[PDB]
RNA sequence: CUGCCGAAGUUUCCGGAUAGCAGAAACUCAGAUCAGUUUUAUGAGUAUGUAAAAUGAGAGUUUCUAGUGGGCCAUUUUUGGUAAGCAGAACUGGCGAUGCGGGAUGAACCGAACGUGAGGUUAAGGUGCCGGAAUGUACGCUC
RNA sequence: GCAGAUCUUGGUGGAAGUAGC
RNA sequence: GCGAAACCACAGCCUGGGGAACGGGCCAGGC
C-alpha cells in the first residue's frame, strides 16, 4: 500500500529469507530501507542444522557480523551484476541493534516474515545473532547491554508520552463539541 | 492521408562494422552456418518484401509529395498539372544561373522546390 | 480558377450524425464540484448549467474568486455536498458564442503597431462582470442559507497522506 | 484462555459474503469447520471455517443443535444484541463503517469540527 | 504544511516482459493504494504522468513531463499498464510517478 | 539485390541404366475421378483383404529435365542375448533445408512451425526474490 | 560488381624503442 | 647514439554445469 521515502524495520521475530525477499522486492521499487535489530532475525529450522550450513560456507570473505549475513541474503536477490541491483544494495542499511539516527523513529514489521504468523507452532527456529556468536561475532554481549540500556530510556520516554498523552485524552471529553457532532464516527 | 514508414534504420550489412573492408551496403548473407541467415534471437533483421511500404504513399517526401529532379526550366513547367503532388528538385550540377530562373518559374508555377536556396544568397 | 484543377477526390458521404451529449447523473445544476485542471485545480465551485459538452460553472466571486466558466465533464469531481438553488439565476444568455473567443482581427496598417510593436492589450468588458453580479446576487443567499457552504466552497480540494481516491467516497 | 470453540458463542465474520454479520455457534462439524446461525433474516444457517471468523468474549447459553426459531428466541432471550455493541469492539467497527460513507463535505465539516475541539488545550490552564 | 497534490503517487516498476524478452512500448506502473484488480479499475483511463528536471532549462523552465495513459491492470496485486507518449527510460525503474484524477467519472 | 517454386538424402535391379521425389509444355476433363480417410458387408482366417456408404479435394495423363542416389537421433517392433549392460536387424517419423516460447544452461524433451506491425487471447511452463505473474484459497502428508 | 584464394602489387601498423649493436 | 624480425580474427580471473570441445566468449555463482 502506501510508502515512506525511508523506513526502518525492526528485525526481531523476522525470517531471514522472508524479510529478505520482502526488503529485496522494495529496493528494486526505489525505497530506501534500514533494518535495525539485525542481531534477533530468526532463521526456521534447528540451530544444529544452521550451523553446519553456516560452517559448510566457512569450509570469499566469509562475515560473521549478523547485519552482514542478512545483507548477504539480500545481496543473492538482488541483479547486482547490473547496475540496477547494484544502486539497490547501496539503499539498504543492516544494523546490529538501534543506533541513536534510528533510535527515535518509527519502526515498522512485516507480517509476512514475522516468525509467529509463520512458523508452526513447537518448530525450533535459531537466532541470527546467537547463531553468530559460536562463529566468529564477539560483539553480542556488548550488543545486549546497549540493548537493555536503551530499552530503559525508551521506556521512559513512553511514560512520558504516555502521561502526556493522558491529559489531551482527559481534556478530549471536556469538550462539548466532541460530544454534540459525534455523529461522523469521530 | 499521412505517411507510414514501417522501418527508418537502414538494413546494415553484417559483419560491417567490425572491419573497414566491409561496406555497410547490405549482402545477402550466403554462409549456410551464419546466425544472421538462420535469423536466431538478437541477430539483425534482414531485407524482406514485408518492410514494404504501402504503393499510396510510396516515393512520398514526409511533406506528402514526390520528389521530381529538376535541370532547367522546361523541366520545372511539366509539374503545372501535379503542383500538389511532386516537388521541383533542382540537380546538383545545375549552376546558380539556372537555379534562380528555376526557382522563380516554380514560384508562378505554385511548385515547392525541396533545395531552393542553395549557391545563392538574398538581397532585400 | 473554379473548374477543379486536380482529380479531387471528394469524401465519401460519412454516417455520423451529431447527437446530444449525455452528461453524467451526478452532474446536474447546482452541484459543489471540485476541478480538476487548469488555473483553478482544487477549487470548489457551483453549476450553473450544462452546455453542449461542457458545464458552464462559477464559483462564487466573493468566496472563491472562480469567475462564470467553461469547464469539460470530464475534468470535473462532482461531490454529493447538498444542492444549490440554481433555478432562480437566467443562464439562457451561456452559449457558446457567450464563452467564444474575440475574434483575432484588427486591421493593422504596415508600420506602427505592425512594426514599432504598439500593441493594444485586452481587458474583460463590464458586460460579463455585470451578468456576473447578477449571479453570486441570486446565489449568495442560498448558499448563506445551509451551514459551512460559504465555508466549504472558500476551500480547495486536496489529497493528504493515506487517501485513497478509489476507496473514499465524494 | 477466554475464548473457546464452544457451541453458543459468539463470532463474527471476517472473509466471504457475510464479512461483519454475527454469527452463534450451533454444532461442531470438525476442528477446522462449524455451524452458525443468526437471528437475522438475511444470514442464513451455514457450515463456515474457523479461518472465516473470529470469536468474540460472548458466550449464550444454547443447547446442541438448535433450530434457527430456537435460536432467534434464544437470541433474544438472552439480550446478546446491544450487548456486543456494549464492547467497545463495535463501537470502533460502527465507526470505521460510518466514517466509510462519509463524504466530501461531511469530511469538510469534521475538519472545521475537529479543528475548533484542537484549540481547547486547557491542559494546565 | 498541505501541499495541493491533486494526484496520486505511483511508481515505475518495469516494462511488459517475459523471462528474457522486454516490451518498452508498455510500462507496468505501480498506483500505491491500489491493491487488487478490482481496485485498479478506478485508475483506468486516468492520465500518468513522469515529472523530471534537466540541467538546461527551456522558457524558464527545468522541469519536463511525459505524459501516458493507464490502459489495463496487470495481475492479481493492483499494477497497471501504462503507455506513454514516449516510451518510459529503462533508468526509470522504481521512480515515482504522477496518476491524475481527470478524466473522471465520479 | 529482391521475389516466387523447392527436393532428395533411396525402392529396384546393378560405376551406372531405371524408378521415386521436384518442375515445364501439350493434351481431357469438374455429368471425373481421386485419398498415409473412416465405414458397411461379402468372404476368408480381435484383426485381415476384397467389393460397395460417409467425408474431403476437380482429376487423369503424355512427353523431357535439374538435383538427390549419407546418416544421426527418437519411437515401436524385435532375436539372440549376457557378469550386467548390450548387440543385431527391421518398423515409423522428426531434425538433416527450421527460426520461435519453455526446459537454469544444452541439438534432439515439452509447446509451436516464420512477411512488416497495432490490439486482444492463449499453449508449454510458470507466479517468494533475482523474474512478467496470488507470500492465492481449501485440505493433508514432511522435520 | 569481391572480405576471403597460407591470392597479386603497393602502403601501413601492434610486437617496439623491444631483441639487440 | 643507431636500431630489427618471427608472430598478429578478437580477446584475456576462476568455479561448476553446459550433452557436440565447450572455456576464451554461453547459463548460475564469486571476484
Amino acid at each position: 500500500s502506501e510508502f515512506q521515502k525511508v523506513v526502518v524495520i525492526d528485525a526481531k521475530g523476522h525470517l531471514l529469507g522472508r524479510l529478505a525477499s520482502v526488503v529485496a522486492k522494495q529496493l528494486l521499487g526505489g525505497q530506501k530501507v534500514v533494518v535495525v535489530r539485525c542481531e534477533e532475525l530468526n532463521i526456521s529450522g534447528h540451530f544444529f542444522r544452521n550451523k553446519l550450513k553456516y560452517l559448510a560456507y566457512l569450509r570469499a570473505f566469509h562475515f560473521r557480523a549478523p547485519s552482514r549475513i542478512f545483507q548477504k541474503a539480500v545481496r543473492g536477490m538482488l541483479p547486482h551484476k547490473t547496475a540496477r541491483g547494484q544502486a539497490a544494495l547501496e539503499h539498504l542499511q543492516a544494523v546490529e541493534g538501534i543506533p541513536p539516527p534510528f533510535d527515535k523513529q518509527k519502526r515498522v514489521v512485516v507480517p509476512a516474515a514475522l516468525r509467529v504468523l509463520r512458523l508452526k507452532p513447537g518448530r525450533k527456529y535459531c537466532t541470527v545473532g546467537r547463531l553468530s556468536s559460536e562463529v566468529g561475532w564477539k560483539y553480542n554481549d556488548i550488543v545486549a547491554k546497549l540493548e537493555e540500556r536503551r530499552k530503559v530510556k525508551s521506556a521512559a520516554f513512553y511514560q512520558a508520552k504516555l502521561a502526556k498523552q493522558k491529559k489531551i485524552a482527559s481534556a478530549k471529553e471536556a469538550s462539548p463539541v466532541n460530544q454534540k457532532l459525534s455523529q461522523f464516527g469521530y | 492521408v499521412n505517411i507510414i514508414k514501417k522501418r527508418t534504420k537502414p538494413f546494415k550489412r553484417h559483419q560491417s562494422d567490425r572491419f573497414k573492408r566491409v561496406g555497410e551496403s547490405w549482402r545477402k548473407p550466403r554462409g549456410i552456418d551464419s546466425c544472421v541467415r538462420r535469423r536466431f534471437r538478437g541477430t539483425i533483421s534482414m531485407p524482406k518484401i514485408g518492410y514494404g511500404n504501402n504503393k499510396k504513399t510510396r516515393y512520398c517526401m514526409p511533406n506528402g509529395l514526390k520528389a521530381f529532379l529538376v535541370r532547367n526550366v522546361s523541366d520545372v513547367e511539366l509539374l503545372l498539372m501535379h503542383n500538389k503532388t511532386y516537388a521541383a528538385e533542382i540537380a546538383g550540377n545545375v549552376s546558380a544561373r539556372k537555379r534562380v530562373e528555376i526557382v522563380e518559374k516554380a514560384r508562378a508555377l505554385g511548385v515547392k522546390v525541396t533545395n531552393a536556396g542553395a549557391k545563392v544568397r538574398s538581397q532585400e | 480558377k473554379y473548374y477543379p484543377a486536380y482529380r479531387e477526390n471528394v469524401p465519401k458521404k460519412a454516417r455520423k450524425a451529431v447527437r446530444p451529449t449525455k452528461l453524467r447523473a451526478s452532474l446536474a445544476p447546482g452541484t459543489v464540484c471540485i476541478l480538476l485542471a487548469g488555473r483553478f485545480r482544487g477549487k470548489r465551485v457551483v453549476v450553473l448549467s450544462q452546455l453542449e459538452d461542457t458545464l458552464v460553472v462559477t464559483g462564487p466571486y466573493k468566496v472563491n474568486g472562480v469567475p462564470i466558466r467553461r469547464v469539460n465533464h470530464r475534468y470535473v469531481i462532482a461531490t454529493s455536498a447538498p444542492k444549490i438553488d440554481v433555478s432562480g439565476v437566467s443562464v439562457e444568455k451561456f452559449t457558446k458564442a457567450y464563452f467564444a473567443k474575440q475574434k483575432r482581427s484588427g486591421p493593422v496598417k504596415k508600420d506602427e503597431a505592425f512594426f514599432a510593436e504598439n500593441a493594444p492589450k485586452n481587458a474583460l468588458p463590464a458586460e460579463r462582470i455585470a451578468d456576473q453580479k447578477a449571479v453570486d446576487a441570486k446565489l449568495l443567499p442560498a448558499i448563506k442559507a445551509i451551514p459551512n457552504m460559504k465555508e466549504y466552497l472558500a476551500a480547495s480540494f486536496a489529497l493528504s497522506n493515506g487517501d485513497r481516491p478509489h476507496l473514499m467516497k465524494f | 484462555f477466554k475464548r473457546y470453540v464452544e457451541v453458543g458463542r459468539v463470532v463474527l465474520v471476517t472473509k466471504g459474503e457475510y464479512t461483519g454479520k454475527l454469527a452463534v455457534i450451533v454444532d461442531i462439524v470438525d476442528h477446522k469447520r462449524a455451524l452458525i446461525d443468526s437471528p437475522c433474516s438475511e444470514f442464513p444457517r451455514q457450515v463456515i471455517r474457523y479461518g472465516s471468523v473470529v470469536l468474540t468474549h460472548i458466550v449464550m447459553k444454547l443447547p446442541r443443535g438448535a433450530r434457527s426459531g430456537i435460536v432467534a428466541k434464544k437470541w433474544k432471550a438472552q439480550d446478546v444484541c446491544n450487548k456486543w455493541a456494549s464492547s467497545a469492539w463495535a463501537k470502533k467497527l460502527e465507526a470505521k463503517k460510518v466514517r466509510s460513507q462519509l463524504n466530501d463535505f461531511d469530511r469538510f465539516a469534521v475538519m472545521r469540527l475537529k479543528k475548533q475541539r484542537r484549540e481547547q488545550v486547557n491542559v494546565a490552564v | 504544511a498541505q501541499g495541493h497534490r491533486l494526484y496520486v503517487k505511483a511508481k515505475h516498476l518495469s516494462f511488459q516482459r517475459s523471462k528474457h524478452v522486454i516490451h518498452p512500448g508498455t510500462s507496468i506502473v505501480k498506483i500505491e493504494g491500489c491493491d487488487s484488480k478490482e481496485e485498479a479499475q478506478f485508475y483506468l483511463g486516468k492520465r500518468v504522468c513522469y515529472v523530471y528536471k534537466s540541467s538546461k532549462a527551456v522558457r524558464g523552465s527545468k522541469i519536463r513531463v511525459i505524459w501516458g495513459t493507464i490502459a489495463r491492470p496487470h495481475g492479481n496485486s493492483g499494477a497497471v499498464r501504462a503507455r506513454f507518449v514516449h516510451n518510459l527510460p529503462a533508468k526509470t525503474f522504481g521512480s515515482s510517478l504522477r496518476v491524475m484524477l481527470y478524466p473522471s467519472n465520479i
